């Protein structure tokens, strides 16, 4: 009936997914997030001809927009996007709804991906999720100005593997984003990958 | 209306000619788009699992607030045939439709798609400049076709034929006119999209010949709404029979083909269109003294305007317009009836008599609150008027059929009276006057039944 | 940077020259918003997500 | 035609489609549509700048019909014909219309304009002691005059005073048109009247508006100004005669209507009785100073039965005064073969014909303009009725179906007989009984009327109600 | 039972007089009179007779200029 928009906050930590790793059995279980990620986009467009998607990471460094991409996209050798830079990371007989989001999103991983490898050698203290999800609220309430209606929510990836406990810093933002996400009627939902069973400002 | 017609139209499909549409993977993602979002939402929790889900679990994920709603889908996709039923362990087990899961499954995770989607040559053109105006003309030269107004372009005899089998359209030769029914305003009425709709619904019923399959034409139409306009597509993914229909849909101009056995097909804005929706133009303004001014440029909002309103005039913004009596005859004997005229002109109205609407509105409830009155935009004086017109068209009904007299004995009347009138064929009976008339439809049943 | 809008060049003319660039930024992590971000982020929200992705 | 082809649906148009006139990019300001076939002009009243340009057309043009959202309005001669004699001039009329419409003023109607407003105030009709003269800036138009000559022994002739009307006409249907205009303050050789309003007496908006239109540019102009009843018709021409300050004659169809008006003007304005009079039948005495006032009833003059000597005396002591302003109530009795000639035999300098009723069965309404002339001032009834100026009236239609054994009689009757037998159906019977039983209960006054007195008596005698008819003793 | 094809007429008792009359112009209009509403009229004439109904409502309305 009513579209909505699915704005998605995902938590990428190296030390965090790499001790789930470890924990784990498998290496590797990024990618198989990541995956699951994209045929949930597929699904989610599928749902609704004009249902729209916003992915966005917080890395340790800072947050950075995986799609919809930056618009510095000029047609360029700096375009990075469609056909310029096309690499084949996903198959292109895909849906073309599907086929650009999803080369779109993969393409700025693996420039997170690389920006993130280019400064490993400093490790953050400071969690940029709760500013993560700010912003998705904040493009909640764009997308949702623009367009007149039109209905919204939030996915978050978020990853605890028993290492990184319940933060203080991670208090006040948390419930300022409630009280937002109360307002624009906005649901929140957290799927919690790890050893730590119990995330209290997230429940 | 919209996806209620195609619900329904897929319900008279066969189950196998179904299972058989459910091979292409554009077929299940549009027939996707068509459940309700609860039946959406279960059968994309029942895609990926192969295990088979009791529906039990299902009527326990809806709350008691979407009961209805959740008997509804479920009888939308039982119709649907998406649902095998299993009768194991005393429970009704249910199984997605598996072709379709397969399909729908390759549609999401990227698998075997058989170039349902068609192929970019990576030759292609703005659609603003080249395919919007053409998508534009093939349209309004059917739309100005049908209206009746003189054209210099005239369509092809394909789409001729297709609106002489139509309910719409009445044709005659003798005469060398084109008559519009009611059926034509009322496609009139909706919306591009759903006049779309109805006009391809038409068509499937139009085709019933062994040169032409179905799901072909339904894989076709479906992968149509999954193009993208601005991009051009080889035509080889087709087969000849969906080459043909190409062509067909080339004349109407659903696709541009720059030239006939081209490579190249290129969608037009239409074609995303047909799925789903996204002073306007057409907005007209009435006054006590039955006057039209008409914000509208368009030649087809003011062809359409002409068959139930004495134009007048025509500036670059306005046309100048009146209601006439007789402009509402020739409304009328199209058949077009006078509520449908109204709602036209409802939809159609200014802002202005929309925001006097209101305040008049907002008068009567600060007069008389006891009471509330529905937003009349236009004044009820013209709309008064037409229904008097209306009214006056048929002042005397004419019923025919036949009528029994001449009954020495009330049992034989009554008892043929009675028969008339549980078979609701009789008009009037009387025991006094020793008469009862029937209808037309209804005198060769009744001849058949005193015959035997 | 929390909505990633595109900045409108918002040129006036050529010789009108460039004028009310709509980049707001927060003194304590130098980071630009537009004006639906300022005017979401002042009331709706209260905390700045550039002062959040700050990895202090 | 402005380069542009016509279309396809452009054919039902009878050379009407205007869609050559380019739009203008800030169209979004301008109320008015010009079309270019006839003149008429189309107001929209919700868009802004809706004031002005209703003023400005109420000043330039007839307004064809007045609904609340989009106005009608016709550009005619004799509109153009009162702006250029209250003080308009032409180019300053064309740029504001180009300012003010959408589409661009066509050169046809530029031609209009300039044609129709030119060459006006060229003849000019003035009276010099009961004698008419027609008088020409340029010599060359006495020339012209050459086709109607009706001479009767500074570029002047005298004419016959019953040929004033074809005079008037005739210029008229050529395009240097008459022009009458009282100057009341460079008149002397008529004395002056101390007539004034009363301080007690206020003025509506409306009619100082009608009053402006009559005295628009500094002297007395002849024409008609309709009003409703009850919005002070009789007001302004007390106003007129307090403004003129000169000699006033009335006249009014009724008796009734006479001593009506003489009690307006002993009320509202300083008037003297010594310096009103009547002219009747019971009263026939006047004024005895040199400038006064008189109300009388229009067969007074027009009637060319046998007459008393009193009135023929008083009818030579009215043909004998020259008179600077004369108020014809009522106006649309005017054109009748008698009435006609009342404003030829009083020599008035100003002629205002007041009337509620500006319309008539036959075609003899539109020689109002050679009898009086030009329409100055059109009162919007639902804009008095919308600020408690006038009633607000709900007009109805009840449908009476006729009666099968009435109708059955009535398919076969004569016409005076036709009329007989549909008047008096048992439908209407019970839908005036219904009508007066409701309506009594809601404290509502009723008037019932019906013109034939048979229909009157046997509603009347069927209900039990009084009945007024025409042989009922006063 | 036995059948006459004719057109049974459902309107006012004034446009019953009307097709009476007209019956009593020509001849074959209306069969058999039934009720005040109800009259069995020729079928053969039904656009005829709507024909000279119209006309005849023409000068009951007026048609400005
Ligand atoms: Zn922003
Ligand atoms: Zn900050």
């Amino acid at each position: 009936e009513s579209p909505s928009l699915l704005t998605v906050i995902i938590e990428i930590a190296p030390k965090l997914w790499t001790t789930f790793d470890e924990e784990g059995n498998e290496k590797g279980s990024i990618i198989k997030v990541l995956e699951a990620l994209i045929v949930f986009l597929n699904a989610h467009l599928a749902f609704n001809s004009a249902n729209k998607v916003a992915v966005i990471a917080a890395y340790s460094q800072g947050i950075k927009y995986l799609y919809p991409e930056s618009t510095s996209a000029l047609k360029a050798s700096e375009s990075e996007n469609k056909t310029r830079s096309d690499l084949k990371i996903i198959n292109s007989d895909m849906y073309r709804r599907f086929r650009n989001v999803d080369e779109t999103l993969v393409e700025e991983i693996y420039k997170l991906f690389e920006l993130e490898k280019k400064q490993i050698e400093q490790n953050s203290q400071r969690s940029t999720l709760a500013g993560a999800m700010s912003a998705g609220l904040t493009y909640v309430n764009r997308i949702s100005k623009e367009s007149v209606s039109l209905k919204s929510r939030l996915l978050v990836l978020t990853c605890g593997s028993g290492s990184s406990k319940d933060e203080i810093f991670q208090y006040i933002p948390i419930m300022n984003c409630i009280f937002s996400a109360t307002k624009m009627k906005c649901p929140i939902d957290v799927v919690k990958i790890g050893g730590s069973k119990e995330s209290t400002f997230l429940q | 209306s919209l996806k209620h017609s195609v619900t329904q139209y897929l319900e008279e499909i066969p189950q196998q000619v179904q299972n058989r549409l459910y091979t292409s993977p554009a077929t299940c993602l549009a027939i996707y788009r068509i459940l309700p979002p609860l039946a959406k939402f279960f059968i994309m929790a029942m895609v990926f699992n192969e295990n088979e889900v009791p529906l039990l679990d299902l009527d326990k994920w809806v709350n008691s607030n979407g009961k209805l709603q959740f008997q509804n889908a479920i009888k939308s996709m039982k119709s649907l045939h998406l649902l095998i039923p299993n009768k194991s362990s005393g429970t009704l087990m249910i199984n997605l439709n598996p072709t379709f899961k397969i399909s729908l499954r390759n549609a999401l995770t990227g698998g075997e798609v058989q170039n349902s989607f068609g192929v970019v040559v990576e030759e292609n053109v703005v659609s603003l400049d080249l395919l919007d105006e053409y998508s534009a003309n093939k349209w309004e030269t059917i739309l100005h076709f049908m209206v009746g107004t003189p054209l210099a372009k005239i369509p092809s005899e394909k789409v001729l034929n297709l609106l002489k089998h139509s309910k719409l359209m009445e044709e005659v030769n003798s005469t060398g006119e084109f008559k519009i029914t009611n059926e034509g305003f009322q496609f009139l009425l909706q919306e591009i999209n759903s006049q779309l709709w109805t006009l391809l619904l038409q068509y499937l019923k139009m085709i019933e010949t062994s040169k032409m399959d179905l799901v072909d034409v339904l894989h076709f139409i479906f992968m149509l709404g999954a193009l993208e306009v601005g991009k051009a597509y080889k035509i080889d993914a087709l087969s000849e029979t969906q080459r043909i229909m190409l062509q067909d849909m080339r004349d109407y101009g659903l696709v541009f083909q720059k030239h006939s056995n081209d490579s190249i097909f290129y969608p037009t804005k239409l074609a995303l269109m047909l799925t789903s929706d996204t002073i306007p133009d057409g907005s007209l303004i009435v006054e006590t003294n039955f006057k039209i001014y008409s914000y509208s440029n368009s030649p087809l909002q003011i062809a359409v305007l002409s068959l139930f309103v004495h134009l007048k005039a025509r500036f670059v913004n306005m046309v100048l317009g009146q209601i006439t009596r007789e402009s509402i005859r020739r409304a009328l004997t199209n058949g077009i009836t006078a509520d449908q005229i109204i709602a036209y002109l409802e939809t159609h109205a200014h802002p202005q008599m929309r925001r006097l609407a209101e305040e008049k509105l907002e008068k009567k409830l600060e007069l008389d609150p006891n009471c509330k009155e529905p937003l009349q935009v236009l004044p009820p004086t013209v709309v008064d008027q037409i229904r008097l017109w209306q009214l006056e068209l048929d002042r005397v009904i004419t019923y025919e059929g036949s009528l029994y007299s001449d009954f020495e004995t009330s049992q034989e009347y009554n008892l043929l009276s009675k028969y008339a009138q549980d078979i609701g064929v009789l008009l009037w009976k009387d025991d006094k006057k020793k008469k009862f008339f029937i209808s037309k439809e209804g005198n060769s049943q009744v001849l058949d039944f005193a015959k035997r | 940077f929390s909505c990633q809008s595109r900045f409108p060049i918002l040129k006036n003319h050529k010789n009108g020259k460039l004028l009310t660039s709509s980049r707001y930024r927060c003194e304590d992590c130098k980071q630009e918003f537009c004006v639906d971000c300022d005017v979401f982020i002042h009331e709706i929200l209260h905390n700045c997500p550039g002062c959040e992705s700050k990895p202090v | 035609p402005a380069d542009f082809v016509p279309d396809s649906v452009s054919g039902m148009f009878r050379s009407h489609d205007f869609s050559y006139l380019r739009l203008r990019p800030d169209h979004a300001s301008r109320p008015l549509w010009i079309s270019p076939s006839d003149g008429r002009i189309i107001l929209e009243s919700f868009s802004p700048l809706a004031e002005q340009a209703q003023d400005f057309l109420v000043t330039i043009a007839e307004p064809i019909s007045r609904p609340s959202h989009i106005h009608e309005y016709k550009i005619t001669a004799y509109s153009l014909y009162a702006a250029v004699s209250v003080g308009l001039e032409t180019d300053d009329i064309i740029s504001v219309l180009d300012r003010l419409s959408k589409v661009p003023v066509a050169e046809s109607i530029i031609n209009f304009i300039k044609g129709a407003t030119i060459s006006y105030g060229k003849v000019k009709l003035v009276i010099k002691h009961n004698r008419y003269f027609v008088e020409t800036t340029q010599a060359d138009i006495l020339q012209m005059l050459l086709n109607d000559s009706v001479i009767g022994p500074v570029h002047s002739f005298e004419i016959a005073n019953e040929s004033v009307e074809v005079v008037k006409k005739r210029c008229q249907e050529i395009d240097y048109p008459v022009l009458e205009e009282y100057d009341f303050r460079n008149d002397h050789r008529n004395p002056d009247l101390d007539i004034d309003l009363k301080p007690s007496t206020q003025i509506r908006p409306y009619q100082e508006k009608s009053l402006s239109k009559m005295f628009g540019n500094g002297r007395a102009r002849s024409g008609i100004i309709v009003l409703p009843c009850g919005a002070g018709k009789t007001l302004v021409g007390i106003t007129a005669a307090c403004t003129i300050k000169k000699s006033v004659i009335v006249l009014c169809t009724s008796s009734v209507s006479v001593m009506q008006w003489r009690q307006q003007f002993l009320q509202w304005c300083t008037l003297q009785p010594e310096n009103c009079a009547v002219f009747t039948s019971d009263n026939k005495e006047m004024f005895q100073t040199e400038s006064g006032l008189v109300v009388s009833t229009y067969s007074m003059v027009a009637n060319t039965r046998n007459r008393s000597h009193d009135s023929q005396k008083v009818m030579d002591f009215l043909t004998g005064r020259e008179w600077g302003f004369i108020i014809l109530d009522e106006v649309h009795v005017v054109p009748a073969a008698m009435f006609r000639r009342v404003v030829s035999t009083i020599a008035a300098h100003a002629k205002l014909g007041l009337t509620a009723t500006l319309v008539r069965e036959d075609d003899k309404i539109g020689d109002l303009n050679f009898l009086i002339g030009p329409k100055l001032y059109e009162a919007n009834w639902m804009e008095l009725s919308q600020k408690g100026h006038i009633a607000n009236v709900q007009c109805a239609e009840v449908w009476c179906p006729m009666t099968a054994e009435f109708y059955q009689e009535y398919l076969r009757e004569t016409a005076r007989k036709r009329m007989l037998l549909y008047i008096m159906n048992p439908t209407k019977f019970q839908a005036c009984q219904f009508l007066i039983q409701y309506h009594e209960r809601r404290g509502d006054k009723i008037i019932v009327f019906s013109d034939n007195v048979y229909a009157l008596q046997e509603y009347a005698l069927k209900m039990g109600k009084p009945f007024i008819y025409g042989s009922t003793p006063q | 039972a036995r059948a006459r094809k004719g057109a049974l007429v459902q309107c006012d008792p004034s446009i019953k007089a009307l097709i009476l009359q007209i019956d009593a112009k020509m001849s074959d209009i209306v069969l058999e009179e039934l009720d005040d509403t109800h009259l069995l009229v020729n079928p053969s004439k039904v656009e005829f007779v709507k024909h000279e109904l119209n006309r005849l409502l023409s000068k009951n309305i007026y048609n400005p200029m």
